[PDB]
């Protein structure tokens, strides 16, 4: 997610694009990534197959997965062109780009600090966690019966427009096999695929009623958008776009298809005997998907209280791989029309991100954080007419726009094994191919409006999904105001100072450094510390991948002139000490393989077994 | 209100408000002393035994600090040999409080108390009705109630007859609680009050409350006297409360374990009765009745009821350079046994019991704050206490897998087998009982009486109270 | 009411004076930068404390004090005042000139009175004064009935108190360091809390002690000498340093003052006391002593200590002159770093691992309103020797789990001995040693003569 | 004494290369000479130089150690008179004492001297070439309190020299009181 996951695979990419070897920034040309075409061949797969069974080590087996994977790319290609014959169009000549790089960051050496005995690490974490967390470290005293709890009391829930079989309702425990953990932290296991749990996911209740489309509704956005087009973009660019349109291509097509991996790919053809056209397919019928896993946050709030449950509403498969394609133009499109001093985190990677801010943030500089989560977005249908003008401004085919504005209206979900109907009116959040897109146009537009011409006159502002930091502003009665038209708890907005209360950003922490003098971005220790007391499920096999992340992540925080700005930083935030003895109880864990057996024990086994 | 010489902010005020339901306690600090605890309980039960019994009645003390009950308003009768250390000191005391008092406070018979104290003085046989040198024994005041306050040094059943006869129907005893004496123990210990009791054969320890050791090489064998064999308790107890030492006596101690009824034969018979008041947390108030004639049977029987954990164990130990083995008991919170029920279903080491015990320790009221937070239990007690529950749940897995046939006995034709026994755990809301004897008809006076006074001393008295 | 103590204000100390004395208010005032000013606070303290609870209007000895300190008191006080140290010339010259600075300005404090008591003492050196005198402890001749001993260790205890009482003395009072480390007979110690360290004359040259120096050297195979050793054991021969301050002083008399609870005085009069400790902090304790005549009680000679921080003992290998050798340190641990030590103690820990965790518990607290960000709980310089002692007694106590015997019965062959490396007294556990209680030998040489000189008199007659 | 901005060196040491009051100058390499005498010795003598900023002054050790003074010493004579010796203040190795003279002889002497230190104190033995030829001495120096608490850690285990060198640096640094403006704050000298 974003920058990296619990395996290490993240949401950006790998690749520097904003790098330079020289002191100075300079201005280049955007260019294009040309694709191999797949081809076909039967013939290769028969004798490579035949020359399989005869001799095959390690190597043999690996030229049939990608002589198989192969032909299954090329045949989803024939078969996927045919269906949208109706908007299929050729290449016209692009608009050509410029973009700014950045030389390279400069980084302290590192020292590692590890101790030998795993179990005296153990140890010192738990006592870490009693010496500040006393409710945390005394909850567990018997084994994980949550479900059997939960089935003793009834179903509460509160709905809005649904159905559902009371016949069907019943929440008896399966067989539950999982690890026992050794750190005390009491981090729950996932629940199990009921009714129930989907009823009490189901508790959101966002009926709200407004004008729709009349005039009104119209007049908001668009003042919305001239606030977007006037503080925080450059005016050089509008009237070549509109004149150029954008529409499928078979170049599109192809470029995605092929990116696609092996799994991913099997699954997409097994969905193509039955080809539905563009036009039939429809875009406002979702499937309800559970499979999640919780989360939790440092403190003691879960102890008390039973953490909610997490869904996903899946769209139509071939909805998302016919039109797919035109999320790379987009974004190309977006990075033209803003100002020099305005960032997006599309298209980055985690060095390019050092580069930008390396000297910008230095100590006694106020920051201000901003979240835009807490807010319904359901009640105003003006958020979504706002987004769809700017999509329009920004070359959209005619045609293309009716297709995905279907998505924005009524809706309606289905859970398959129980036959639950749900109902739901504007949403925002979905699963779609365009959310983050459009969850950052939102974003910024608030942020342009509330603040006016600060944002114009600023260092460094960075956008990505609902988080955001704008450097040089605080807070005053003029933004209250001004957010005061409707209600007041519209957004949150937090203020920081640089070596005092370091900024929170995406789930880590600005730090400046001290030897070198330039700025960087480092994880969360306790975030991190409270994971490792995750039971884990009996066979799985990827702990492997989570030693690797631990030990970069472990090398990145060990950097001379950040261990006092780290530990003043997390005691700002969270008011705890003592964390140098947790990471470094972390370093020995993450430096082989039976060192990262001390974490785990004997397996427990629930409601199973007739013995 | 009452008020008690007591830290503001700690853990015991809860202990003191639940025993004492019927008062008001309130700290006020004035003096760092290092036994705070065990002076406040007894200050609390002085005045419920003051307050329980009507007025215009005449007491007897049998080991009396005179300066103690001086501005009381009930009618005292003190009882003062000199047969320790601390008499004369505090006979000096006494003198020296009422000759600084004699025109400010004239409510509680200051005049009567000089001109007694001075008669006694210059006749040492003479009894008085506030003051005398006699034994509880020798003598020769009526009187119908008497109070025991920290005695450990008579036969209680001795005493009690000769307090009969002379027409006392009510007693009172105040002191610790008798019950580990009566496991024939060899050390213990009573956290909540900072109390440690150990054996004197065993003052050489390593890692009990009390001993000191010192530093050797190692040597293997030494000379030595005809072999011993044997590792038993003896009649000599050492007990330290704070930093002040006291010695007792093993017999003298459990004299004072009581059935529920008893009768005392002799020239003259009475019909006893013995109950427990109030019990916190090893100090108990036990209440005596007696009157005249023999009524009913008597069982023979005494029972115990335990509103904490008590735990007896077997543990190694080092003394003075070998290895011996011996046996420890304590007492445990109710809140940490009620939470350890769902680990000992199984047979665990006990290194995994240490490590609950302290995770389950450092949970308390203030939360993270370390003002109140004292711990529910000392950290000194801890490993030993974990040795316990783990060898208590290995024995309790054994009789599953050897169920026998239900009502008949197994001789496998002679010898039937015994099993080991390593520790007693005696749970929360349960009760023990023991064996003891109910009718004495042995007494015995030795009929003579030795002065304890001495010349400079009382020189120095009436030099005082001039 | 308040007291005013030369400490800086934003200081770990102040925490500790407060708790060990709850009937005063206390607050800093700095106007000297003195390398022992915590040592000085807890005698000003102790001072206001005893003479509060005596009565008004009687008369208190002196024993081995400056009449500078006790001048401006409105007790009764007779300083006995001998001449046997560097020190007291220069106390004599003081007090005179405070003394003579002092008269008509002050109308109190009897100044007119002693003010012509120090000249008819140095006319005749062998005449009592209320106010004044030039013999020994054994040798006055004024009656009182109060004692006051503070920070004497030059004298034999029992037989001190002995003369004392022969006048009618009926308390007594004693103020300075705890005696309870020269009882378990060790080389080495440290007193952290109030920067004070001792040592052995024979380690005098070691390395890595509190007390010690050494030089550079490059090493010898084998050196030859006129020496025979085979023996390292203790002397009677220790130095303390107090700040900057060099006190040479001997185990006998130190030991002398660890008295029982109760002992008996048998002469031409019999005499029964008794020893109560009442202040402790951290190493400094206060004893209070009653004595009265007569034969009373029973005696059993034994010896108690209450520890409310950790006491610790250990051996260390070191290198003295060159030569590597073995012997014992003490030193005192905080209540609080003991407590959070025992889940960690329970494994098997390496002197690395220890040493690690040791310091990242040190510097907590943090506090930002008050004093500095970083405070260290204990110093630094102690935890290397400290982190050794927890490793070995881990490792003894898990070996006696694994070696269990049987109830009652005890095997020979006259028994195998175990080795002991480490002694550790755990918070709130009491110590007990044997002593000796009864005490009828006393001998009194008398030998008195005027230890003073003609110019000293000159110089104190003139000033004055 | 790097708070003071003062360096000392023996005479015999003047032309060394890395020391904080030497001079020295480029040689390739000429390997030969030869003479009469033969030194094989290399011990301090009676010269002292000192630098304090740009001024010169030269010193004896005799002198220099008459000083130390104990706690209690007697001058014996025509008259007799009986002394002591105290430290009032100190600050990084400059400091002020105090004597006290009585004429008589009272008590008796031990010999020994005490010194306190209030931060940490080294001395090493180092490699340096004087005037070309490779020899070994040994160097004194004081440090800051502060560092030395925060070195506890490291020194339990066996550290590199090249190790030990990047720490110090990174601990060098301090932000806290620059004030956002003075940015380097040395706590003590980089040479
Ligand atoms: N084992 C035993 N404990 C005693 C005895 N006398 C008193 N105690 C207890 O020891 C505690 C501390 O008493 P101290 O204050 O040190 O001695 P004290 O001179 O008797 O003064 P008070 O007990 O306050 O009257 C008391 O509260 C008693 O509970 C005794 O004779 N034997
Ligand atoms: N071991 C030992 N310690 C002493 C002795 N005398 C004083 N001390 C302690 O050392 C500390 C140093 O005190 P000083 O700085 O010398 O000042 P002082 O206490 O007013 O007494 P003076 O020595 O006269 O200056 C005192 O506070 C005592 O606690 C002694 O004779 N032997
Ligand atoms: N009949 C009695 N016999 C013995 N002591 C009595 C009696 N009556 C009162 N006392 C008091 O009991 C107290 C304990 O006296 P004891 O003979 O036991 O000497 P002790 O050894 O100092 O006390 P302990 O044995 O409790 O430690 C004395 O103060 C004594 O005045
Ligand atoms: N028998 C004594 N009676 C009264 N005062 C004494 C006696 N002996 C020593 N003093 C006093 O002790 C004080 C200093 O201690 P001392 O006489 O032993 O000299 P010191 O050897 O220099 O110090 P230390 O006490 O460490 O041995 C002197 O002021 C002296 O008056
Ligand atoms: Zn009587
Ligand atoms: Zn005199």
């Amino acid at each position: 997610y974003i920058f990296s996951s619990d395996t290490g695979q993240g949401h950006l990419q790998q690749k520097s694009v904003r790098q330079t070897t020289l002191p100075v920034n300079i201005v280049e040309e955007v260019h294009e990534e040309k694709c191999y075409p797949p081809k076909l061949d039967e013939i290769k797969e028969q004798l490579l197959l035949k020359r399989l069974q005869e001799s095959a080590s390690t190597a043999n087996r690996s030229r049939y997965q990608s002589r198989k994977v192969e032909n299954m790319k090329a045949m989803i290609i024939h078969r996927l062109k045919e269906g949208c014959r109706l908007y299929l169009a050729s290449d016209t000549p692009r608009v050509p780009s410029y973009r700014i790089t950045y030389p390279a960051p400069i980084y302290s050496p590192s020292i590692n600090i590890k101790l030998s005995n795993p179990e005296t690490a153990v140890a010192v974490c738990n006592e870490f966690l009693a010496r500040n967390y006393p409710t945390v470290a005394s909850y567990q005293v018997t084994d994980e019966y949550d479900a059997y709890l939960d089935m003793v009391d009834g179903s509460e829930s509160c709905l809005d427009r649904a159905t559902f079989n009371p016949s069907k309702l019943r929440s008896y425990p399966k067989q539950h096999s999982y690890h026992a953990p050794t750190i005390r932290s009491a981090v729950p296991s996932p629940f199990q695929n009921t009714l129930q749990n989907v009823l009490a996911a189901a508790t959101k209740r966002n009926c709200n009623v407004t004008q729709m489309r009349e005039l009104p509704t119209m007049d908001s956005a668009a003042f919305n958008v001239e606030c977007f087009k006037k503080y925080a973009c450059n005016q050089e660019y509008w009237r070549e776009f509109a004149s150029s349109p954008i529409r499928v291509t078979t170049e599109n097509l192809t470029t995605y298809v092929t990116k696609l991996k092996g799994p991913k790919a099997a699954a997409l053809f097994a969905k193509t005997h039955n080809l539905l056209p563009l036009q039939e397919v429809p875009m406002d019928r979702f499937t309800m998907d559970m499979k999640r896993d919780v989360k939790v946050t440092p403190g003691t709030k879960h102890t008390e209280e039973r953490p909610k449950v997490q869904v996903i509403q899946a769209a139509e498969p071939l909805a998302t791989a016919y039109l797919c394609g035109i999320h790379r133009e987009l974004v190309r499109r977006l990075n033209a029309v803003l100002l020099p001093n305005v960032h997006t985190l599309f298209d980055m990677s985690a060095e390019d991100f050092d580069a930008i801010i390396a000297t910008h943030f230095k100590p006694g500089d106020a920051v201000l954080e901003t979240d835009i989560a807490s807010f319904d977005k359901s009640q105003d249908d003006s958020l979504a007419l706002t987004a769809m003008m700017l999509l329009e401004d920004l070359g959209v085919d005619q045609p293309i726009l009716d297709l995905i504005e279907a998505a924005f209206g009524e809706i309606s979900s289905c859970h398959l094994p129980t036959g639950t109907r749900f109902k739901f009116g504007a949403m925002m959040k979905s699963g779609m191919f365009l959310t983050l897109f459009v969850n950052t146009l939102l974003n910024i537009t608030i942020a342009s409006r509330v603040l006016e011409e600060r944002l114009t006159t600023s260092a460094c502002a960075a956008f990505i999904g609902d988080d955001n930091i704008i450097h040089g502003v605080v807070s005053d009665a003029l933004m209250a105001a001004r957010c005061a038209t409707w209600m007041n708890m519209e957004v949150k907005i937090i203020d920081a100072v640089v070596s005092v209360k370091a900024p929170y950003f995406c789930g880590g922490f600005i730090l400046h450094d001290t030897v070198t003098g330039t700025a960087c971005r480092v994880a969360d220790p306790l975030k991190r510390l409270f994971k490792l007391g995750k039971p884990l499920a009996a066979g799985d096999e990827q702990d492997e991948d989570r030693r690797r992340a631990l030990a970069d992540e472990v090398t990145r925080w060990q950097r001379t002139g950040l261990v006092t700005e780290l530990e003043r930083a997390v005691y700002s935030r969270y008011e705890v000490q003592g964390i140098t003895a947790v990471i470094t109880s972390m370093a020995t864990f993450a430096s082989s393989k039976e060192n990262f057996k001390k974490l785990r024990g004997p397996v427990v086994t629930l409601y199973g077994g007739p013995k | 209100p009452v008020y008690v010489d007591i830290d503001a902010d700690s853990a015991f005020l809860k202990a003191l408000q639940r025993a004492y339901p019927m008062f008001e306690v309130e700290p006020r600090q004035v003096t760092p002393n290092d036994a705070a605890n065990a002076r406040a309980f007894s200050h609390l039960a002085i005045k419920l035994i003051e307050q329980e019994i009507d007025p215009d009645s005449t007491i007897l003390d049998i080991g009396s600090a005179p300066a103690r009950r001086m501005m009381s308003d009930r009618k005292y009768h003190c009882v003062c040999p000199m047969r320790s250390a601390e008499d004369p000191e505090r006979l000096a005391n006494y003198a020296r409080k009422l000759a600084s008092a004699a025109g400010k406070v004239l409510d509680r018979n200051i005049s009567g108390k000089i001109g007694d104290l001075q008669a006694v003085m210059a006749v040492p046989d003479t009894e008085t009705p506030t003051f005398c040198l006699h034994t509880d024994v020798s003598c020769r005041q009526r009187a119908d109630v008497a109070i025991y306050q920290d005695v450990y040094a008579v036969h209680a059943p001795t005493s009690l007859y000769h307090q009969a006869i002379k027409g006392v129907r009510l007693a009172y005893w105040v002191g610790f609680d008798t019950t580990p004496f009566m496991y024939n123990a060899m050390a213990g210990a009573y956290p909540s009050y900072s109390t440690n009791w150990a054996d004197e054969q065993v003052l050489k320890a390593k890692n009990i409350g009390l001993c000191s050791t010192d530093l050797t090489e190692g040597r293997r064998g030494k000379l030595s006297i005809m072999r011993g064999k044997k590792l038993e308790p003896c009649d000599r107890v050492l007990f330290s409360v704070g930093s002040t030492l006291y010695p007792e006596s093993r017999k003298l101690l459990k004299s004072w374990h009581l059935p529920s009824v008893f009768h005392l034969k002799g020239k003259l018979s009475f019909t006893c009765r013995c109950d427990t008041v109030v019990s916190c947390e090893g100090y108990v108030v036990k209440r005596i009745t007696m009157s005249p004639g023999l009524y009913g049977k008597t069982t023979g029987y005494a029972v115990t009821h335990h509103a904490d954990g008590f735990l007896m164990c077997k543990t190694t130990d080092t003394v003075d350079g070998e290895r011996v083995s011996f046996s420890v008991c304590t007492y445990v919170p109710a809140t940490i046994c009620d939470q350890m029920t769902g680990i000992l279903a199984t047979e665990v080491t006990p290194e995994d019991a240490q490590k609950l015990l302290v995770g389950l320790n450092q949970r308390i009221v203030v939360n993270g704050r370390t003002q109140r937070n004292t711990n529910t239990m000392k950290n000194y007690m801890i490993p030993v206490v974990a040795q316990a529950f783990s060898k208590w749940a290995k024995e309790c897995r054994k009789d599953m897998e050897d169920e026998k046939l239900l009502g008949v006995r197994e001789r496998t034709l002679w010898a039937f087998k015994k099993q080991k026994t390593h520790t007693v755990y005696k749970r929360p809301d349960t009760q023990s009982i023991q064996k003891v004897q109910a009718e004495f008809d042995s007494f015995v006076v030795p009929s003579l009486w030795s002065s304890g006074l001495s010349i400079p001393l009382r020189t120095r008295i009436k030099w005082l109270l001039s």
